[PDB]
This record gives structure tokens, C-alpha cells and sequence, in this order.
């Protein structure tokens, strides 16, 4: 019948924000003094990824709707899809195992599962 | 060694605990995945005893401590010599016994002749008016890391039933890891599983 | 204390039996009976109306000793005794030592007794026969503290033991019946009968 | 009975208290409205010394509690006779004085034998390094609703300052409530100065 | 010199929002079925200020930067700025004489607050 | 105990001082010493080196008493024991009964003491001179518990007093330091002087 919602808060709802986590470029630049210009000798050394990508922490996961669960999984894979893609390769850390379908801390030890159909 | 094989037998016999939580100083919890109760010294254990039917009058209940490690069951459960000279005796135990009973009147001590441990005792009551079980208020009387006694050893405490006369006719055996911290160290052994 | 005096009820050949008064369950009564837990509410230092039922007249000389020991057993080693604080007002009647609990009005011939095995403490009145009209002899009985005393009964419920005996001492009939001695005893018995419906 | 009236002195003695939450459970706590420190049995109440300048040695700091009410006044306060049976000595107080002090191996404790009280007295340090204030850490041994002591009679606890003959040189004066509740009988006691 | 910022966000802040704490209209009317129209007998009784009115809490104003404080007291009074000028007729409440200068929780009782010039 | 033994600090006519190695402070040190506490920090049943700084020479016959006293004032009444564990194990030396907290290895000629007034333990050596090149003569000492142990010590500091006497028995000389005694020396003197600070 009636109420036909024209629509305003469907998933065109992440698309629309650009202001909201992405702002998060502080400690400014307010009339610099400390400056000396040198010859470009010292490497790089960008950092890794092995701390990009977090370590998964046990007690978390809890008011976390999986929304939430999916996505951050989904955090340290597109920050992982540069660079398998482009850039320096890095190799597959150790949490990468669990970014799996029931949970990551799933019981292997101490057998006997409940004898079942 | 006397045995620790769960024995339900034709009564039913299952022991019921308190789904209490895991806080960093609780009195008295219990573990399902690894049927093992953390408490402390001198406090109140209640454990229920589920039956499927009324045993007839003149049952009796022990609770026995068995160290769970083989290595060790030649060695009788018992305290520290540091608290076997405490004065922390409630009047009816023996300084010697780890396991003790309160909110009771008739508790029995045993040091049994053959086997040369400890045994506590309460007659069996049936279940009151709306309960489904009796709740035997359990106290042990040292942790097991005590030097001496229990030794950083994890024992099994073990619940039997009994007519008057001795004969077994129901067993059930769970984990007891007493500490001062119960509710954190079931916390440590939850980790142990996963 | 080592050798706990018994509490299980003894009627005996001569049918004793305590009687108690059909008070009212007011907020401040002076005592009250509870027949669901035979449990008695009362106050410090006031009336507390027993009646001696029996089925046949003792012979002359018998005795009445009233006792209180704890009900739970984890605290059946401690002595029924007044609160160091209690012990030391000025509240005595002129005929009972100031750490008796127990203690009983309208009567010359009142004993006390500090046992001197058991340690503990002992009121006996001699028994007289039932009046004129009446089949009951009223002993007017009265405790010196309540049970959430500091040092005494310390919030643990106590069982007070109405014993007879003739002048040897041999016991001829006991009965026995829960004390909560507080300051409000017709309340007590309300939030307890809130207790055994459940 | 002594005096309650507050003495500065030439000394500038005045009484700091730590500024601490209104939990429910808290160990000790003090009112800025009505000058009234809310604390436990046998816990620790550190007292400051705020002095405007620096008393020569040898100068000693006396605590005495005192009832706030007049009609009580000829009663010490003393512990209630439960209380004063209690093994909880910390091995330099007798078991009637109200008011103890840890942290100190030289406290004194005072039956005065004039006045019948008691006092509680500890030598005076200067100020540490870094530090405007000396605390000292107080003990009360009972609530004020036991039996035989206070009686629920509110009490003034009254810290005096003196030299080693005894003469006086500055007094300040603060209500005292012990019970087991600190924190929460400070609330309804400024749910008692809101009218209404 | 130069940074001229063209303003953005002075007081014009509070202006703006509209939507930002006073949208905070739930518990919807779907699909009303509970109704019976009647006469109308029975009266009003509009609730109070009493209550409207917040009684002031003792640990609360730590954090709590004072341009909120102040304006806490003016919620109280500016829905009380209805009530004495068009509306029922209420009294001045209790809390109302700490909406003063210092502090609620002022000191009066034990005097000699510490002589000096 | 009935009267407990002083621990105030006796240098007598012969300058007896109490010598400790100037030893590090690793998280499982064997035995070391605070010279801002008199403290010292050592383990169960390992060599605790007390140099003997002596002014003059003794005369001959002059023993070497050492004794346990609790610090705190609260519990001066209580002997500085053993606790009823350690009590039971088999840890003897063969010189030593089991209750004794302090004992001494490397000499033949040790006594020990359980004196019969004020029912203490006391431990005693004969003192020998400084050896060829030596200043001081050091007692290998060896504590028996640690002062968590529950019956035993408690969690409470204790003092030992180490006395001086000639054989007849009257006292020469009496030093005094403090003793930590728990499974790591060197880093409980570290909370102490963090305690100092
Ligand atoms: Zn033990
Ligand atoms: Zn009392
Ligand atoms: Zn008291
Ligand atoms: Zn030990």
C-alpha cells in the first residue's frame, strides 16, 4: 500500500559520508624553523605490513555486530590489495589464516565433538 | 588407588553446580568443558546432587580428593603441615582433612584403615519442598600449590553414594583446582582449551 | 562447645509440650511465635510468655532449664553468650550474672547455671502446677540480646532448649524451638514466612 | 571538656584533606561544606599539614576526638566495650583509643589524667622534597554507631599542634562520621544542607 | 599577514545544526488498532516544573567544560522562561539558588576561613 | 619473646664491623647487601659471605653468635622460625636441626642454639683470625626459609644480629642488619630502593 519510501537511507549511506573517519591531519605545521636540506643518500625503509595488519585480540568481538567483523577483516585485506598488487611485496603474515568461516579461535585440541548423525 | 570412572548406577546420580560467574575473586565456580570447580580455602562449594530416583533412607554421601596426575596418586591428598596447626578447625575436622562440610549437623570424618586417605561424609537428603536437589555446602582447606600438601598438583574430587552398609552405588568425579583466585584461574584454563 | 547439648525433641512419659501465645504480627510486639518454622521473635529484656503443656502432673521437686544453642553447625563450638558490650550494662535483674542470654521475670526461685563441662549457659525455674482453671504454667522468660550482637550471637540464628528435669538432674522431657532475637520480632516473622513461601 | 574553636596561631596551621571521590565504598572522605571527614574501622585517613612557616624541632602533633554535641560532652569517647576486646591492635595503641596513626614509629598515645580522654600524638616532620605538606595517616578503630562508644553521636576530631612542654600552638577542628559507608554518608549528609 | 581564514566555524555553529540532538521521535505509531473515542471529562493535569527541573547531582561537573555547565542552567531556565511568562503558573523550585556566582556546594557551616588582608 | 634480645647496634673496645661483598643486582643473585638499608637480600639455603672487620685481635675462645630477630615491633613475640613445611623437609646439613632459620657451611666447628630463656635460635662459630693477605674473616652463612613462608617468618622483615662473645658467654660486640629473604635477592633490594626514593 502506501508509504512508499522514497528511498533515503538505503546503502547509498557509505558512499555518501567523505568527512566522517577519513578527517581523523592534526599536530600542524605552524611556521617551521627546523629545516636543513641534504644530499639524498639514507634509504627508504618503509615500515611493513606486519603492523598495518593487527593482531587479533582474544576478548574483542563481542558488541561488534559482524558489519563490523567482515569489515575489518576487509581492512587488512585492501590494505593488503596494494601491496600484492603494487608496491613492495611483503610476505602473508600469521593472522591471515583466521581472515576463515566459523571463527579464529576454533577448538582442535581435545577431540571427541559430540558423536552425532 | 580408589577409582575415578564416572558411575551413575541405577539412581541417577548426577552432581549439579552453580552457574556462577567469572569474576577475579569469586567464592566458589565451576568449569563445564573441563568438569572442573575453582575455589577457595574455607569457603562454601555447594554442590547439587540430581538423582533420577529417591534412594531409601539411610544413604550417605562421601566426597573424596584424588590427585588427578598418575605420578602422584601414591601420595594422599592432604594439607600443608603449615595448616595442619592452624586453628581454622570448624569442630568437627580433623586438622588433616582438606575436604570439609558446613550447614550440617551429622558430617562424618573418615581416615579410611586400608587406603590410608581422607573421606568426608553427610547422609544424603532428599530434595525439598519445590528443589530438585540437595546442596551440600562443600569447604576445602587448602589451595594446591600448597608445599607439603596438594604441591602445585591438580586433583579430582570424587563424590559417592552409599547405604548404611558401604556398598557403592553411585560415583561422579570432577577437577578441583583450588587457589586464590578461582574465577581467573578457570579464566587461564579456558585459554588452556582453545 | 565439645559436648554440644542435644536439640532433638524429647516428649517422654509425661506428654511436655511448649505452648506459645497467639500474638499479633505487628511491627513492634514484644514476642511472637512463629508455628510454620517454630521459630520465637523477640526483644531484649522483655516478657516472653512460655506455657508448659503436659499430659500428666510431675512429682514435686521437678525442674524447667531453658538453653539456647546455635542452629547452624559451623558455629556450634561457640558458647550462646552476650555481647561484650551487653555484658557490661547495667541491665541486671539482681538475681542473673550479666553474660546469661536467657533470663526469667515474675519468679523468687530462679537458678543459673554456668555448666562446668559444657561451659555454657543454663536458666532453670522450678515447675509449678497448672492454677486454678488453667492447664498451662506460664513461665515469663527474658533475653538479654539480640542476635546480630558484636561478640555474641553475631547474626546466627539460635535454637533455645526448654528442658525438665527432677532434682537429680536426669532429663525427663525436651523441646526445642528457633530464637531470632532482633528489634523488631513481628517484622522478622514476616520477611521469615516471605522465606518458606518459595 | 578541651576546646573546639578553631587556632591558627602565628604558625599559619591549617588542615589539608585529599580531595577523594563519593564512591560507596570509599576509605576515606572529606566534606569542604561541613568540615567533615567520612571514613572506615581501622583504614588509612591521611590528614595534611598545611603551615604558613617551618615550627622548630621537637614540635609534636596531638589528635583528640571530642563529641560534637553538648549533650554528650562529659562522655569520652572511647571505643564500645566489643571493640575494646577485639585483637585488632596494631601493637602500639591500647584498645580504647579511638583515633591510631601508621606509617610512624614514633606515635604516642595519651591518657590524659586530668580530663580522663584520650589523645593520639605523633612528632612533626617538615614538609619533603617537592612537598607543601607532612600527611599524616589516621586510624579510627570504631564507627560512631557502636554500642557503648560513640552511640551514633556525631564527633569532632580536633588536631592540635604543640612543643615538647606541652603548650599550645594551633588547633583546627573537623566533624567526624565513621561508619562503614564513607562516601555515601557524605551524600545524605549534603542532601541534609539542601533545603527542601 | 596572510591565513586570512574567510570564518567558518565561529559562533555560527550553534546555529546550523537542526538536526544534531534535537531530532533524538521513536516508539512509532504503525498500523493503530487501541482507540475509543469519549467525552471529554477528565482534566488536564500537566506534570510539573518540579521535575522538569533536574535536582543537581554532587560528583557530576568534572569533566564538563563550563560553557556547558552554564548552559545546563540555562536549560532550567529557559523552560522556565515558559512558565512565568506564558503558561500555568508554577513556584520557584529548590535547585534554584544555585542557578549563584562561586558554586553550588558552597561552605558556610565551620567558619574562619583563613585570615588575611 | 620473654625479653626479646637487643638489636641496637654494639661496637665495643675490639671495632667489630660487618663486612658484605660489594656484590651486583641481577634478578637471580645469589646473595648481596644495601648499604642504604642494611638490608640483605639472599636466598634459601645458599652461602651468604658476612666479613668480620675486626680492630684489634680477639683473644682466643671468642665465638661468633648469629640470631634472627623479627623488625616490626608487632611481631617481636614471635620466634623467627622455620616454617612447619620447611620444618619437614629433608634439607639438613647434618650439623643443623630443622627448625633453625640461619645456618653456616664450610666450618666443622658450628653450634647451634636453642636457648632455654628466651627460646630463640642462635647460631654460633668460632671465630678465627684473618687469614695471610686477608683483612677479614668470612662466615659462609646459609638461611633456611624465605620471609613469605607461611608459620615461618610471614611476610615479615626480620633483623639478624651478629654478636661476639668469649667463652663464658658475655657479649663483646653486636652488629646489626636487616635480611629479605625470598627467591630473588637482587631485585627486591631494587623495589627497597625505589621504597628509599
Ligand atoms: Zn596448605
Ligand atoms: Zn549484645
Ligand atoms: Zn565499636
Ligand atoms: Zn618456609
Amino acid at each position: 500500500m502506501t508509504s512508499q519510501s522514497s528511498v533515503i537511507s538505503n546503502s547509498c549511506v557509505t558512499m555518501e559520508r567523505l568527512s566522517h573517519m577519513m578527517e581523523r591531519a592534526w599536530c600542524s605545521q605552524e611556521s617551521a624553523l627546523s629545516e636543513e636540506e641534504e644530499d639524498t643518500t639514507r634509504p627508504l625503509e618503509t615500515v611493513t605490513f606486519k603492523d598495518v595488519a593487527v593482531d587479533l585480540t582474544q576478548e574483542e568481538w563481542e558488541q561488534m555486530k559482524p558489519a563490523q567483523r567482515n569489515l575489518y577483516r576487509d581492512v587488512m585485506l585492501e590494505n593488503y590489495s596494494n601491496l600484492v598488487t603494487v608496491g613492495c611485496q611483503v610476505t602473508k603474515p600469521d593472522v591471515i589464516f583466521k581472515l576463515q568461516e566459523e571463527e579464529p579461535w576454533v577448538m582442535e585440541e581435545e577431540m571427541f565433538g559430540r558423536h552425532c548423525p | 588407588v580408589p577409582s575415578q570412572k564416572t558411575y551413575q548406577g541405577s539412581y541417577g546420580f548426577r552432581l549439579g553446580f552453580l552457574h556462577s560467574g567469572t569474576a577475579k575473586s569469586v567464592t566458589c565456580t565451576y568449569s563445564p568443558a573441563l568438569n572442573k570447580m575453582f575455589c577457595q580455602l574455607a569457603k562454601t562449594c555447594p554442590v547439587q546432587l540430581w538423582v533420577d530416583s529417591t534412594p531409601p533412607p539411610g544413604t550417605r554421601v562421601r566426597a573424596m580428593a584424588i590427585y588427578k596426575q598418575s605420578q602422584h596418586m601414591t601420595e594422599v591428598v592432604r594439607r600443608c603441615p603449615h595448616h595442619e596447626r592452624c586453628s581454622d578447625s570448624d569442630g568437627l575436622a580433623p586438622p588433616q582433612h582438606l575436604i570439609r562440610v558446613e550447614g550440617n549437623l551429622r558430617v562424618e570424618y573418615l581416615d579410611d584403615r586400608n587406603t590410608f586417605r581422607h573421606s568426608v561424609v553427610v547422609p544424603y537428603e532428599p530434595p525439598e519442598v519445590g528443589s530438585d536437589c540437595t546442596t551440600i555446602h562443600y569447604n576445602y582447606m587448602c589451595n594446591s600449590s600448597c608445599m607439603g600438601g596438594m604441591n602445585r598438583r591438580p586433583i579430582l574430587t570424587i563424590i559417592t553414594l552409599e547405604d548404611s552398609s558401604g556398598n557403592l552405588l553411585g560415583r561422579n568425579s570432577f577437577e578441583v583446582r583450588v587457589c586464590a583466585c578461582p574465577g581467573r584461574d578457570r579464566r587461564t584454563e579456558e585459554e588452556n582449551l582453545r
